């Protein structure tokens, strides 16, 4: 080896002429030292060929060489560059190949029409009209750069090796191909367009591999824009209406799945035409995986219908389809639907929300699927700016504390983990009057787990509002609880009090809970007694220094001298952790 | 020593025996503590009282999440805490685990089955050796249960024991003058104390367990009067609504193991005494 390039070598490991990684990045530089003509000369010649397979090298070594253009002598040498990447292209591990072909696409504009013809097509043919299939595999990605700046007759070459691809023997080479004759078609005058084109893509869209087929769908919405509205149902709509057919419901999912993109390409008249029946068949698929698919896109759909016909199709042709779905057996779909359904209500307007959609609101707001009723209430954002925060109210609260109050606590636990969602939906004016109450409730609950469920519910209800908004709404009743003669009730105040020390901040915890905590260490029952150390100890680092010391040292010191074993051990472990033993 | 126990606590939660060793160091300690309790192990409120449990370690973490986790819910077990579940070696070891670490927080009662020949019948026995290779664990806990209080007296009112009444016991003198440190004897109080059952025949009956004797609702009421009693609570009976009054309310019946050898179906439930006595119920279904 010799220098300057051999500083790119890494003389210390074993391997076969492998490169040092920090250093393939720092390329640019030997680039530098050695001048322009050298760069080509020497430093391309040994990129090209010594092409090991230290892959995190290999996929540098593709990058780097895209940003070469100017350290090659500028655009009347940028063709120096192809050979390494041409080699770079056919490699192994896909990350590289692509890396290759990137670079590829970003020096053909680069070359000059006249070096595209000279030497880039060329390099585009060897990699298509090339043995080994990788080669092929890439050589689709690489047609759509060099089209519009070539000669009308190697348009034309470049076409027929096109062609060649989509009806390659091999799936891959035809998968490939199926996947960018889209951007390849967005680059053909409209002529070839409808005689070139359409041909490829219809044969593609009936492929024997249906590998192939699900993949002319995304294909078709490229077509479709790229064709003048009147052309679609000659060229394009048979074929279209066919693959939402489909024996495999792969082909069929990938037409639920570019609805909404079919849709737009198509145009309004042929959605109301072709597209409506097409979705509800859709809707009503026997394999899951495609109703869903559909389900998803409902909201996104009549969304797009034509303003004049929009409210009418969806009352008569997408709403009886919806209802069905509330009902389906597959979770996987209910869940679909709930995730959009009512983003419908600022398209059927005030009064048909409420009459219609309210009530397949409810239908899943009590559904089985956990996934399904929370779906439901992440989403009222909506429903609420349309129908009003009572309307709303009037036929989802009773839903809630319904719940809320209920046989088995789980199912109450539940809708307490509902609540910092509510919260944040509807607002504070809502909660502060129908939802507060509730969650206070639960405060004082039978079952343990849920009062602490409950507890850790403030924090994050204190979240969704601010420390104001607990000083002034939660904290008071919070307290209230230290007079109560249960001591059940007596330590949820502790609780609470230690989790909201974590979002009240240092005044509020100091002024108006910290009181309540030393108060009760001269409480009857020792449960209570201990858990106040243990209280200190949690909310003490909060506290200033000056407070620790006046007020919670003292409380401490006392309590280790109780009579009870538990309270002694608690307010010596309190004092050790805070350092005012 | 302490750092420890809260180690072994934190296992035992996870549902992960403790080894033979710490089992031997577990048991002399809880000996010690249990040799100075009584026979009417006074048990001040506010506690929650609990019947049978039986290995049903799930069921036994279902409990705490309903009354809450010791050692800030006072606990008094009433006995029978292993047999029949599947897990009676986790359950009894974190129970008494519980019992080292907070002497205060938790009262554990002797049941019918805390014995050596019932234990090698119904599982205990067999349990510890697919999960030790030897009999020691069983050997150092059998002994154990020979110092379990066979009853507990709370605020001088609610008199608590795994089976009921004796006919040869009728004050709580009486009781405080057997000797419990021993196996449970085939007949007499300390037997009956742990076997008999309330009954709605009247006076004294045949039990159809085999030991201690069914008592009718005469025989509770004048134990209660001569006692300074307002009610007895107990265990030892399966109760399909989880808790069970009976004999005008002078007798109460507390199961702790939903749905029992796992086809029962029967509910579970602990009954809490607050700090002034005031008594309520917490029914529960086996845990998911
Ligand atoms: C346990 C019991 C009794 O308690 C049980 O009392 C009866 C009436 C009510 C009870 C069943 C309750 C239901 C709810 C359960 C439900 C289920 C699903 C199963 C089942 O479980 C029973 C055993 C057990 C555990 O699960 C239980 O006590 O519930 C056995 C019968 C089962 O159908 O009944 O049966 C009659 C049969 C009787 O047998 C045995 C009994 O021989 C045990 C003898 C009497 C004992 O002697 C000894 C040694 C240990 C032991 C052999 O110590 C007492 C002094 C003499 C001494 C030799
Ligand atoms: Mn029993
Ligand atoms: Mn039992």
């Amino acid at each position: 080896s010799l220098y300057p390039i051999a500083v790119l070598i890494d003389e210390l490991r074993n391997e076969d002429v492998q490169l040092r990684l920090n250093s393939i990045k720092k390329l640019s530089t030997i680039a530098l030292a050695l001048g322009v003509e050298r760069t080509r000369s020497e430093l391309l010649p040994f990129l090209t060929d010594t092409i090991y397979d230290e892959d995190e090298v290999l996929l540098a070594l593709a990058e780097q060489l895209g940003t070469f253009t100017t350290l090659v002598g500028g655009p009347e040498y940028v063709h120096c560059l192809l050979p390494p990447l041409e080699s770079l292209a056919t490699v192994e591990e896909t990350v590289v190949r692509d890396k290759a072909v990137e670079s590829l696409r970003a020096i053909s504009h680069e070359h000059s029409p006249s070096d595209l013809e000279a030497h880039f097509v060329p390099l585009v043919k060897r990699l298509a009209g090339g043995d080994w299939f990788t080669s092929r595999t890439s050589a689709c990605g690489l047609f759509s750069v060099c089209y519009p700046r070539v000669s009308s007759a190697v348009k034309a070459e470049l076409r027929q090796y096109f062609r060649n691809l989509c009806s390659d023997d091999t799936p891959m080479v035809r998968r490939a191909a199926a996947s960018k004759l889209g951007e390849f078609a967005k680059v053909l005058e409209l002529d070839n367009v409808k005689s070139e084109i359409i041909p490829m893509f219809s044969n593609l869209a009936s492929d024997e591999q249906d590998s192939v087929r699900l993949l002319a769908v995304e294909a078709c919405v490229n077509i479709a824009q790229l064709l003048p509205q009147e052309d679609l149902e000659a060229l394009v709509m048979p074929t279209l209406r066919q693959a939402a057919e489909d024996k495999s419901w792969r082909v069929r999912y990938m037409v639920a799945d570019k609805f909404t993109e079919l849709q737009k390409a198509v145009g309004p008249e042929i959605t109301k035409t072709d597209l409506v029946p097409a979705f509800q068949n859709l809707m009503k698929d026997c394999e899951a995986e495609v109703r869903a698919a559909a389900s998803h896109k409902v909201k996104e759909f009549c969304e797009n219908l034509s303003a004049d016909c929009r409210e009418n199709v969806i009352m008569s042709q997408i709403l009886p389809c919806i209802k069905e779905l509330v009902s389906d057996a597959n979770q996987h779909v209910k869940s679909a639907l709930a995730s959009v359904i009512m983003g419908l209500s600022p398209i059927l307007g005030k009064d048909n929300t409420i009459e219609h959609l309210l009530p397949l609101f409810l239908a899943q707001l009590k559904d089985e699927c956990p996934e399904v009723r929370l779906n439901i209430i992440s989403n009222l954002d909506c429903v609420n700016e349309v129908i009003g925060i009572r309307q709303l109210s009037q036929s989802l609260l009773p839903a809630i504390v319904e719940l809320a109050e209920d046989a088995k606590w789980r199912v109450r636990l539940a809708i307490i983990e509902y609540m910092p969602l509510l919260a944040g939906q509807l607002g504070v004016e809502f909660f502060d009057e129908k939802l507060n109450s509730l969650c206070m409730a639960w405060l004082v609950d039978h079952v343990y787990a849920i009062r602490e469920a409950a507890t850790s519910n403030l924090k994050k209800l204190v979240e969704k509002f601010g420390k104001e908004w607990a000083h002034a709404t939660i904290i008071p009743k919070v307290l209230a609880m230290s007079g109560d003669p249960n001591y059940l009730h007596r330590m949820t105040t502790l609780f609470c009090i230690n989790v909201l020390s974590e979002v009240c901040g240092q005044d509020i915890t100091t002024k108006h809970m910290l009181p309540t905590v030393l108060r009760m260490a001269g409480d009857p029952v020792a449960n209570v007694r201990f858990n106040v150390a243990k209280s200190l100890q949690k909310i003490g680092p909060i506290l200033d220094n000056s407070t620790l010391q006046s007020e919670v040292k003292p409380i401490l010191e006392k309590l280790t001298q109780d009579q009870d074993v538990d309270v002694k051990y608690f307010a010596q472990e309190a004092l050790t952790v805070l350092s005012l033993a | 020593f302490t750092k420890e126990l809260d180690q072994w606590i934190e296992q035992l939660n996870e549902c992960k025996q403790l080894s033979e060793s710490q089992v031997k160091s577990l048991c002399e300690k809880a000996k010690e503590i249990l040799t100075k309790e009584s026979n009417v192990q006074e048990v001040r409120c506010p506690v929650t009282v609990c019947g049978d449990v039986h290995g049903q370690f799930h069921d036994l973490m279902e409990l705490f999440r309903i009354g809450g986790k010791s050692p800030d819910t006072n606990y008094l077990f009433m006995g029978d805490y292993v047999d029949r579940g599947y897990y009676s070696v986790e359950t009894v070891t974190l129970l008494v685990a519980l019992k080292v670490r907070y002497r205060e927080r938790i009262t554990i009662l002797r049941g019918n089955h805390e014995s050596r020949q019932i234990t090698q019948v119904y599982g205990f026995y067999d349990e510890c050796l697919r999960k030790y290779g030897n009999a020691n664990v069983w050997k150092y806990f059998t002994d154990l249960f020979d110092y379990l209080p066979l009853t507990a007296l709370v605020d001088g009112q609610i008199f608590c024991l795994h089976g009921g009444l004796s006919p040869s016991i009728d004050t709580l003198d009486h009781i405080r003058a057997l000797d419990r440190l021993q196996e449970v004897p085939h007949e007499g109080p300390m037997c009956d104390l742990l076997w008999s059952d309330p009954d709605d025949r009247g006076g004294w009956g045949i039990s159809p367990r085999g030991a201690g004797y069914t008592f009718g609702q005469d025989i509770s009421e004048t134990f209660n009067h001569a006692n300074g009693l307002t009610l007895v609570s107990r265990a030892h009976q399966l109760v399909m609504e989880g808790y069970n009054w009976c004999h005008d309310r002078n007798v109460v019946t507390i199961f702790s193991a939903p749905n029992y050898c796992y086809r029962c179906g029967n509910q579970a439930a602990i009954m809490e005494l607050d700090d002034t006595l005031k008594y309520s119920f917490l029914q529960f279904d086996p845990a998911p």
